RNA sequence: UGCCUGGCGGCCGUAGCGCGGUGGUCCCACCUGACCCCAUGCCGAACUCAGAAGUGAAACGCCGUAGCGCCGAUGGUAGUGUGGGGUCUCCCCAUGCGAGAGUAGGGAACUGCCAGGCA
RNA sequence: UCCUCCUAAAGAGUAACGGAGGAGCACGAAGGUUGGCUAAUCCUGGUCGGACAUCAGGAGGUUAGUGCAAUGGCAUAAGCCAGCUUGACUGCGAGCGUGACGGCGCGAGCAGGUGCGAAAGCAGGUCAUAGUGAUCCGGUGGUUCUGAAUGGAAGGGCCAUC
RNA sequence: CCGACUUACCAACCCGAUGCAAACUGCGAAUACCGGAGAAUGUUAUCACGGGAGACACACGGCGGGUGCUAACGUCCGUC
RNA sequence: GCGGGGUGGAGCAGCCUGGUAGCUCGUCGGGCUCAUAACCCGAAGGUCGUCGGUUCAAAUCCGGCCCCCGCAACCA
RNA sequence: AAAAUG
RNA sequence: GUCCGGAUUGGAGUCUGCAACUCGACUCCAUGAAGUCGGAAUCGCUAGUAAUCGUGGAUCAGAAUGCCACGGUGAAUACGU
């Protein structure tokens, strides 16, 4: 809970000063981090989806939830209810630990990392970023890797706007370019 | 919301109890307090009531929002109902699960003699 | 020439059988309907085909009740 | 958390070359030997035309 | 020739044509041609009248057509007996009631508008009259 | 018309049977249900059998 | 008796949205932990439990505000039962019934029971 | 032949070789119950990933959904999910609807036995309305009800069913 | 790679204005129909059961309609 | 009126039973030949008559138009 | 085996 | 598809030449394509030949994988018509 204790001990005060909030409850919070793997290659091979789930479990520390097609789509040859991905919702202690591991270990291991886009906010202070290769997480062993897979990471926050979301993330020294 | 979803969860049973003309034992639960009301079939007259906001019950309790306080309220409301001679009510869980504090209240009201 | 048309089904004799104020015996059908165009009120049952029938002797009463301004049928005791 | 279905999640030590050590819970199982970390990566730290070269090569 | 691009149903009951019209005011231009009689305006008649008035003004100003022929009219072929199903759609009409403003025009003097509307009226099966925008 | 008629025979030995239908191709497994046997006046297991 | 709050109803937009302001002693809400009772097709988010450091930020309640929604005359108009008439595809007259839309206007709900806090 | 809408004139019914569509099934779960849940579509952000997969948020508010036509319903959902299940029970049935009739439909409640629920309760199939075939003749099981001198038997009856 | 301008032009959604519908309805009559009450009137005019039928080719006119050409002394319903 | 059709340049399949376009010729490129043909090797070429609809999805199912074929279009 | 033409 | 292959491209140079943009050769660093033995068809070769390996010369300021020439290693097979 290093980053949560840092949030409470420093980031709250910093944001209160920076935005002049009238109550401490008004400070943006990091609510949840969701990791998503869109596994379209599972349409023909189910071991692909199972291996994606194993990668996600290794990375996040949580057994993932297999997601299924909401509607049938000819364009991707998918019928309704077909499992085509996996996600994990990280909250609380697990979420702060993953935030720390991401920031301090995984992002530094991104090939040719020149800084995360600061425009990748959804308009309400929530940040999403892509990963192209799961090896950037040390939990994934390099010489056991079957297929190259990435994932999506979303950080949902209680920020009313993108500027407050970016300030909240920057307070953790998020690697914004 | 949370209250809206709970009212929605409560409506089916409440309309059934109204259609049956049952005398209703209504429970309300908050993080800090539990409440019980016995409401006449017309739904708009409260016959008896007990709650952890009344000092006569709050004074004997370590904390008003746990299962022991729920048990005390259930016993108190059943005792009052039997003083006014009711003895036949239907339990309305008000969209709360039948579990935990609500179940402790309902069981204590039963043990005190209320029939439901 | 001919027609692709020319078909229909038997009329189902739906509708109101006992109107407001009529005195009915328990079991009497008050309305035959498709779905709950009318809803069951006090002393009125709703059958599997949404037929509304008296569950008590008394007088039919049509009312509009509830937040959706829906029509209800009750039997009022004589 | 549901029992008996999640990966093993226990603390390890991440040792970077620059001498940074972080104690992090992980599913990796063993200790880590990082080649880089947030405290030493060039982008994190801050460590990241023709007339000039024409004059340098053709000095008169 | 005006005609609905699509319709729910191909064929329509004959129906009747009682009542007074809706849309009895010059609502878009400054002058109007208003029906005094009752009847059916066919698509060809509406087009013929529009061409007459449009050429009269030498395509100056603006013209509105306030009626649309949305009622399909069927006919049985020659040498066909009665029955054997409804006839085929042959043309489209707008039902017209007294008071209906049929055409409107702006951007011309009243004197040219009356001439143009008179030339148009001659193509129409229903009696018409020249009207002007009112304040209320 | 793929569903075929079957009988559910009382396990109580009374010979009493219900009848119902079954899609035999998609559900080859024997239908088994607890149903009232009016002869012994109890709920007993009923087993599928040919009509 | 009055103000405030909670629960259950009456009623079912004159009652609902939007906008501006406002309140935490109590109540309510967020909230704090979670081995637990119980729970997540992953996640204490929800459900649940054990609580009370913090805040009314959100939610909610209250007050104000017509940009809306909503309600809504009078008069006229449409239709129409009966009887009569015409130039009869449609109309008119006597008499009875009389809209819809729109107009003036109204309008920021009202109310019963029980319980709690404050005066 | 059957179902839905209009014609049909605001109760029911109402014709034409009038205007338009459907059925001749499906389902041991898609039935019962208890607990829970809430749609379409668009916008923004997000590895591969694109107009369209999965993820996050917002807008929206049922424009979705309903095993299959159309109409009437449906949020207390009748729509979506899960647990446990067999009420898709047997004998009856106040009363009522609809038919010239044969018939067809709706039904509280009573007896027995049952499932779900802590409980009030709910359950006699399915959101409802199509998914159907009289009688004769015979087949199968059950039941001595009958049994042509008598005991049986055959055959018949009755009940279930083809 | 990107892209910069401009259209004889086309143009969704939204907003404002204008019509149309048997199979449209956020509205909605007159009548008609069902039920209740009360007088007057009417040779019970009502209902049940039983004996005897005939009839089941309709026509025109009015009103509301389908069909036909708001053609027919046309055709098919409703009602007088 | 009732049946049957319209698919590379030509002639034929595929439809029924929706997902997944085949055969022969011809065309092109290379080869054999002095050269051409024959012969040999290797490729390309319909996007399914036209508009709509149903569908997650159409050559395929449905409806309408255009074109093409078969029959039938009688009794006085 | 087949084996045309200029 | 490699410590095979060395095309292509970026950067930095050298030299000849008045002058290397079109359009030179060579060097260094980096890059690291096709290609895993080639369809129908088709060529050369009978001995110091074929195959393979280097070397030199003319033309020529510079500019050979061409041409002309030189050695080293050094086969297989020819029943036969
Ligand atoms: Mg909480
Ligand atoms: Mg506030
Ligand atoms: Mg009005
Ligand atoms: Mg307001
Ligand atoms: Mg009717
Ligand atoms: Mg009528
Ligand atoms: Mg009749
Ligand atoms: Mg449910
Ligand atoms: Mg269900
Ligand atoms: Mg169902
Ligand atoms: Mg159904
Ligand atoms: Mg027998
Ligand atoms: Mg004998
Ligand atoms: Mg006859
Ligand atoms: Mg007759
Ligand atoms: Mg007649
Ligand atoms: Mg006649
Ligand atoms: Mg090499
Ligand atoms: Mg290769
Ligand atoms: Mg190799
Ligand atoms: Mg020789
Ligand atoms: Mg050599
Ligand atoms: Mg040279
Ligand atoms: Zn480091």
């Amino acid at each position: 809970a290093k980053l949560h204790d840092y949030y409470k001990d420093e980031v709250v005060k910093k944001l209160m000063t920076e935005f002049n909030y009238n109550s401490v409850m008004q400070v943006p919070r990091v609510e949840k981090i969701t990791l998503n793997m869109g596994v379209g290659e599972a349409i023909a091979d189910k071991k692909l989806l199972d291996n994606a789930a194993a990668d996600l479990a290794a990375i996040s520390g949580q057994k993932p939830l297999i997601t299924k097609a909401r509607k049938s789509v000819a364009g991707f040859k998918i019928r309704q209810g077909y499992p085509i991905g996996c996600k994990v919702t990280l909250r609380g202690e697990r979420m702060w630990e993953f935030f720390e591991r991401l920031i301090t270990i995984a992002v530094p291991r991104i090939r040719d990392f020149r800084g995360l886009s600061a425009k990748s906010f959804d308009g309400r202070g929530n940040y999403s970023m892509g990963v192209r290769e799961q090896i950037i997480f040390p939990e994934i062993d390099y010489d056991k890797v079957d297929r190259v897979r990435g994932l999506d990471i979303t950080i949902t926050t209680t920020a009313k706007s993108d500027e407050e979301g970016r300030a909240l993330l920057a307070a953790f020294d998020f690697p914004f370019r | 919301d949370k209250k809206s979803a709970r009212i929605r969860r409560a409506t089916r049973a409440r309309r059934k109890l109204q259609e049956l003309g049952a005398t209703r034992l209504v429970v309300h639960r908050t993080p800090r307090h539990i409440y019980a009301q016995v409401i006449a079939p017309n739904g708009s007259e409260v016959l008896v009531a007990a709650s952890t906001v009344e000092k006569a019950i709050a004074e004997q309790l370590k904390y008003t929002g746990n299962k022991d306080a729920a048990a005390a309220v259930g016993k108190a409301v059943a005792e009052r109902a039997l003083e006014k001679g009711i003895k036949d009510v239907s339990f309305d869980r008000s969209g709360f699960q039948y579990h935990g504090r609500v179940q402790a209240l309902a069981d204590a009201a039963r043990e005190a003699g209320l029939q439901f | 020439g001919s027609t692709r048309n020319g078909r229909d089904s038997e009329a189902k004799r739906l509708g109101v059988k006992r109107f407001g104020g009529e005195s009915v015996l328990a079991g009497s059908i008050i309305v035959r309907q498709r779905g709950t165009k009318f809803h069951a009120g006090a002393n009125v049952g709703c059958g599997r085909d949404h037929t509304l029938f008296a569950k008590a002797d008394g007088k039919v009463k049509f009312e509009v009740k509830g937040p959706k301004n829906r029509k209800f049928i009750s039997i009022e005791a004589e | 958390m549901k029992k008996d279905i999640h990966p093993k999640y226990e603390e390890i030590t991440a040792s970077c070359s620059c001498g940074n050590v972080m104690k992090i819970r992980s599913t990796v199982g063993h200790d880590l030997n990082l080649d880089v970390c947030s405290k030493c990566h060039p982008f994190f730290t801050g460590k990241q035309g023709r007339v000039d070269r024409f004059n340098k090569r053709f000095n008169i | 020739m005006l005609q609905p691009k699509r319709t729910k149903f191909r064929k329509m009951h004959k129906g009747r044509n009682r009542g007074l019209a809706q849309g009895t005011d010059v609502s878009f231009g400054s002058f109007g041609l208003k029906a005094v009689g009752r009847g059916r305006l066919t698509a060809r008649q509406i087009e013929a009248a529009r061409r007459a008035m449009t050429r009269a003004v030498k395509r100056q100003g603006k013209i509105w057509i306030r009626v649309f022929p949305d009622k399909p009219i069927t006919e049985k072929p020659l040498a066909v007996r009665m029955g054997k199903g409804k006839g085929n759609v042959e043309y489209w009409v707008a039902l017209i009631q007294p008071g209906k403003v049929l055409y409107e025009m702006d951007g011309v003097p009243e004197e040219l508008a009356r001439e143009a509307f008179k030339l148009a009226a001659a193509k129409l099966p229903i009696k018409t009259t020249f009207v002007t925008k009112t304040v209320m | 018309g793929i569903r075929e008629k079957i009988k559910l025979v009382s396990s109580a030995g009374t010979g009493h049977f219900y009848t119902t239908t079954k899609n035999k191709r998609t559900k080859p497994e024997k239908l088994e249900l607890k149903k009232f046997d009016p002869v012994v006046r109890q709920h007993v297991i009923y087993k599928e059998a040919k009509i």
